């Protein structure tokens, strides 16, 4: 497919 | 005030919206807006403070810019060439080579030649009379070019302030370094200029899709926190990069046995790393690109064509055992004829390239493909005889449980050495007692993505919740549950290795 | 996504 | 007893009868032959429950006689069965095989030996013009000892009188141009066997042989991308040796074959290119230098991939361990033309045994290719320059045991040590007490890819 | 061509 854009994603959590 | 000056979005008044959409189909970006924007429009300087103070050595190698296009719009192509001319020190540009890949547009023929001959940098127009891929067009354009460094750019790009000196300086520091700018986003709706982050680099997933991914901590520690130093990127996007011409020849250029369906970006990334070179995102170099949601052109020969040829060629030449992670999720790819890879195997032999495991361990330890794992296959319940199935669902959605079809694909999981339950770039995640088992971006930080598979008890225990994976309930029958561990046969799971 | 076919 | 055990000239037409198949008018299909195994193989009793063999056999051949050669001389309990387009009168339905006590027809499209060879017996390939006591048990016993063991002693059956003559167990190789050739079994093979000739010989190359079917499949059979022009023997020998198996001339097994001088039915070096590019490594050049590097040899991807799957060793391991007496030297100091400094001409063999080497204008275009080897020989193909008298330069079969020894990179003189004389200008070079002249100086440069 | 026959040059072992 087309090259993906570097879109901002959801924040990942660092601890549970 | 001028449309788009300084990266400003161009909003089309509603009176014209309809016509805009029609004009949008030609290039799969807002052409009506692009034609209001000046071919020499100003853009912001987006470099990190600290790249602006850098002084780069003199006698930097001149570059030939190769721009290949198929049915590019007049405004985008010309804006690209003007962006390289106006924002490049004149003595650092040998030429611009525009490779016309059998374009069917009036303005891309004689008008293009007339316009380009009036530029103060020599701009040549080379013509592929037969529709040829990007690989073939780039090989033509590079064979024609004279500059010691070859810079490849798409025909819908805009260089920014200070984009070229960093790349040429990195190459002069080491001729076996292949360098990519930070690829900024040029909106396909408004052509607004948006800077890309220096904390994002290139990798791939089990599907062999190129993917953007966060720069990991090891790469900040290597640079001791200095974001202005280049990043070692596992893969390149492919649209934009620079390479010494002689080194481009020495590493085997592109795989000429590949078809038109792409994949060369991953192939050349693997080849550059495994065969002794370095691939880098030069964080002081920015160049914008009109990312699109689909291509505006068809490929010759209709639809339903055999695809994944090039993925098979690259996987069979470079990926070693790990090719399986691709094949197992792509039912049927193992019967597609991938042509003759003899020259490529021999090239790997000549250069004594390292194994793909060395690449996973040293270049891409944060890879989506696990370098070590305990199991690869279906996750079957002992009681209900069903299998976990990702159901093609995206991040934050629930993993399902359905009848095992044994065809691989979306019922393939891996219990990895990091003790994740992973399916491509998603991991099983529980963030609530008795909560749903969701699929989130794997973060390599264990925690709620940590599971324990007891090989004798066959239990899948979510560690942080301390609950075991169990069969679906009557209220949510197509989804596994997590419940206090009971010792039941519904809480036992078979995590066996599927082979060929 | 891969080939579904089945229920 | 026609031919039982020689056929005399039928003088006062044979010319016609012989060239059609390239005599044999009274020879019985149930002919008597001598028992040719060495005494000491007859004392050997070979194990029981030996794997049964399927014998694979035909192209415009009387010889039938070959089928009886297996039938009459095979323990019935060791043969499971006997298995190309033949467009002739007798080469049709003419019934006979249905009357044999052993189960014995495929054919359509004219196909090569590979395609024709590509059965129910657990193990044997044989030509359609072959014919000896106790021949099978040795082969099958060595196979049972190791299923990864791959040849009988091939006796000569005269193509002129059909007289049977046994071949030596002390002959087992190939030369530049990748031709298979017979060569003496070297000393190392006798020292390994401590003098016992009845133990099989480990042969660097093959030309008929037997192999377990499952191991035959494990190694990828023959290269199916090859044409009909031969070469598969070196390919399969190299594959068997490099990829972990064993190939042997089993000296207690004798089987006769009518070696011929020519066949009744362009550059056809495709299969040679495939073989060299898959198995020969750096060494492929020794072929290329004497023959054109543009013959299209098709796709070898599957073959490199098989070499990857079976974890085969390099051709250097083969040259050093299996064929150290190879015609191709594993190491050499020079490969190219031998040019005189004074006359600017080059040595040229003009293509055999005992002949004088010539010297003609260097053309740089085969017959002017020589190699100064690590063994300090001056060799061209399967010949080495040899001088046997103070003051002619002849070409003798290389023997790998030092008057073929020559010695100077700074003086560029080629000193024959045993003669103490240098090679010099004359249609033949001379040998003369070394004088230091430019007529005795020679350029031994490396031809480059 | 046809396979070479196993028939013997007389070879010498020492000069
Ligand atoms: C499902 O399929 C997968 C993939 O095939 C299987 O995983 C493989 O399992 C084998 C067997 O355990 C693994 O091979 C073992 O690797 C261990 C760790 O490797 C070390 O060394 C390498 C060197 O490159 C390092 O890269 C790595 O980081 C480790 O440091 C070794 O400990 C093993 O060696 C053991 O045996 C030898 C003798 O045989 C001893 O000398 C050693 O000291 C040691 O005791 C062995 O080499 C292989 O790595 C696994 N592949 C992976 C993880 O990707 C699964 O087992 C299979 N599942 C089931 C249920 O069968
Ligand atoms: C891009 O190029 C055009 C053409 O050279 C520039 O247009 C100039 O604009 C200024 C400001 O109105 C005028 O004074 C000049 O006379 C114009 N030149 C011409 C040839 O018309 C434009 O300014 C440039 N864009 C920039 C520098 O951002
Ligand atoms: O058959 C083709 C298809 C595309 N391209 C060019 O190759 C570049 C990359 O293609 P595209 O921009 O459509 O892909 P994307 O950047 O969205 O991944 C573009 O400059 C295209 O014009 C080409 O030369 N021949
Ligand atoms: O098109 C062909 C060419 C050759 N052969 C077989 O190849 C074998 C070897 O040929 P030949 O006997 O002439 O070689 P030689 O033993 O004389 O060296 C023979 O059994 C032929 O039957 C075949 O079946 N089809
Ligand atoms: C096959 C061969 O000849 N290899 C040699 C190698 O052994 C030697 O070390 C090198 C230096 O001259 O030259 C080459
Ligand atoms: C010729 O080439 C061989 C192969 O590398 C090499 O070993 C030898 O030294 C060369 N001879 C020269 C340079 O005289
Ligand atoms: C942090 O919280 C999210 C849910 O909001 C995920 O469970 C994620 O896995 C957590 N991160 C760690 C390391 O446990
Ligand atoms: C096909 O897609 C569906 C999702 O709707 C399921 O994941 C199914 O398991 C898939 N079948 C495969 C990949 O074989
Ligand atoms: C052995 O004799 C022949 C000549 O009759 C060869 O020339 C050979 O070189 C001689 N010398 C040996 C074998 O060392
Ligand atoms: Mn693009
Ligand atoms: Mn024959």
């Amino acid at each position: 497919g087309t090259t993906p854009s570097p879109v901002p994603t959801t924040s990942t959590t660092s601890a549970p | 005030e001028g449309p788009g000056e300084m990266g400003k979005p161009v909003v089309i008044p509603k009176e014209d919206q309809e016509k805009m959409k029609e004009m949008f189909k030609i290039n799969q970006f807002n052409l009506m807006a692009s034609e209001m924007i000046a071919l020499n429009r100003s853009l912001p300087d987006v470099r990190l403070e600290g790249c602006k103070t850098k002084v780069y050595p003199d006698n930097l190698p001149t570059t030939s810019v190769v721009i290949v296009f198929h049915n590019e719009a007049w405004s985008t192509l010309l804006r690209t060439v003007h962006s390289v001319i106006n924002r490049s020190p004149r003595h650092m540009i040998e030429e611009i080579v525009l490779v016309d890949d059998a374009s069917e547009r009036d303005f891309l023929k004689r008008p293009l030649e007339s316009y380009v001959k009036k530029l103060k940098v020599p701009v040549h127009v080379i013509r592929m009379e037969q529709r040829s891929g990007l690989i073939r067009a780039r090989l033509k354009g590079a064979a024609v070019s004279r500059g010691q460094v070859i810079t490849f750019l798409d025909a819908h790009c805009e260089c920014t302030a200070g984009w070229l000196e960093p790349l040429l300086a990195r190459i002069k520091h080491d001729r076996r370094t292949v360098v990519c700018p930070i690829i900024d986003v040029i909106s396909d709706d408004t052509f607004e200029y948006m800077a890309g982050s220096d904390m994002t680099y290139g990798g791939f997933n089990w599907k062999l899709n190129f993917r953007w991914y966060p720069v990991p901590q090891r790469e900040m520690d290597r640079r001791k926190g200095d974001r202005t130093l280049p990043v070692r990127t596992p893969t390149m996007a492919g649209g934009l990069f620079s390479i010494d011409r002689d080194y481009f020849q020495e590493i085997g250029t592109y795989d000429a046995g590949m078809d038109i369906w792409g994949g060369e970006n991953l192939e050349i990334s693997f080849r550059i790393w495994q065969c002794g070179g370095t691939l880098e995102i030069v964080t002081c170099s920015h160049v914008g690109h009109v990312f699109r949601k689909a291509t505006p052109y068809t490929f010759p020969g209709g639809t339903g064509q055999i695809i994944n040829k090039n993925n098979r060629r690259l996987a069979e030449v470079w990926m070693d055992e790990f090719k399986n992670f691709f094949y197992i999720i792509s039912p049927g790819v193992t019967k597609v004829d991938y042509g003759d890879i003899s020259s490529r195997l021999g090239l790997r032999r000549k250069l004594q390239c390292k194994p793909f495991s060395w690449y996973l361990e040293n270049i891409y330890p944060d890879s989506q493909i696990p370098r070590h794992y305990f199991s690869l296959g279906e996750i079957r319940n002992v009681e209900t005889n069903q299998c976990l199935d990702n159901m093609a669902r995206k991040e934050n959605e629930k993993v399902g449980i359905f009848n095992c079809h044994g065809m691989g694909g979306n019922q393939v999981f891996s219990y990895t050495a990091n003790k994740e339950i992973r399916t491509d770039d998603l991991c099983l995640d529980v963030s609530k007692l008795n909560g749903p088992v969701t699929m989130l971006k794997c973060h390599h930080l264990k925690g709620n993505q940590l599971w324990e598979y007891d090989p004798v008890k066959l239990t899948l225990q979510h560690v942080n919740s301390n609950q075991c994976l169990d069969k679906a309930t009557e209220e949510d029958s197509q989804v596994p549950s997590i419940r206090d561990c009971t010792g039941s046969r519904s809480q036992q799971w078979l995590l066996r290795n599927v082979t060929l």
